[PDB]
């Protein structure tokens, strides 16, 4: 829908951190340490129409 | 899970190593669900 960029800032981190663990309990590369988030941050917001 | 939400696209360092991770998050809920997760990818 709308699209956007967004700031690497502590929100931004914690989506980094909640898909590492995430990915941890299904983890097909073995477990791995989080360090950071990068730029770019995409974020889509989607409206009622599909 | 409903048109009514976010989607996010990240590059997350994890290991030294550079990643692609697309989560989703509900409007009302906050129900975060990650979505795919795909690396190592070539930095941008």
């Amino acid at each position: 829908g709308e699209w956007e960029i967004i700031d690497i800032g502590p929100f931004t981190q914690n989506l980094g951190k909640f898909a590492v663990d995430e990915e941890n309990k299904i983890g097909q590369y073995g477990r791995l340490t989080f360090n950071k988030v990068i730029r770019p941050c995409m974020k889509k917001t989607i409206y009622e129409n599909e | 899970r409903e048109i009514k939400g976010y989607e996010y696209q990240l590059y997350v360092y994890a290991s030294d190593k550079l990643f692609r991770a697309d989560i989703s998050e509900d409007y009302k809920t906050r129900g975060r669900k990650l979505l795919r997760f795909n690396g190592p990818v070539p930095p941008p």
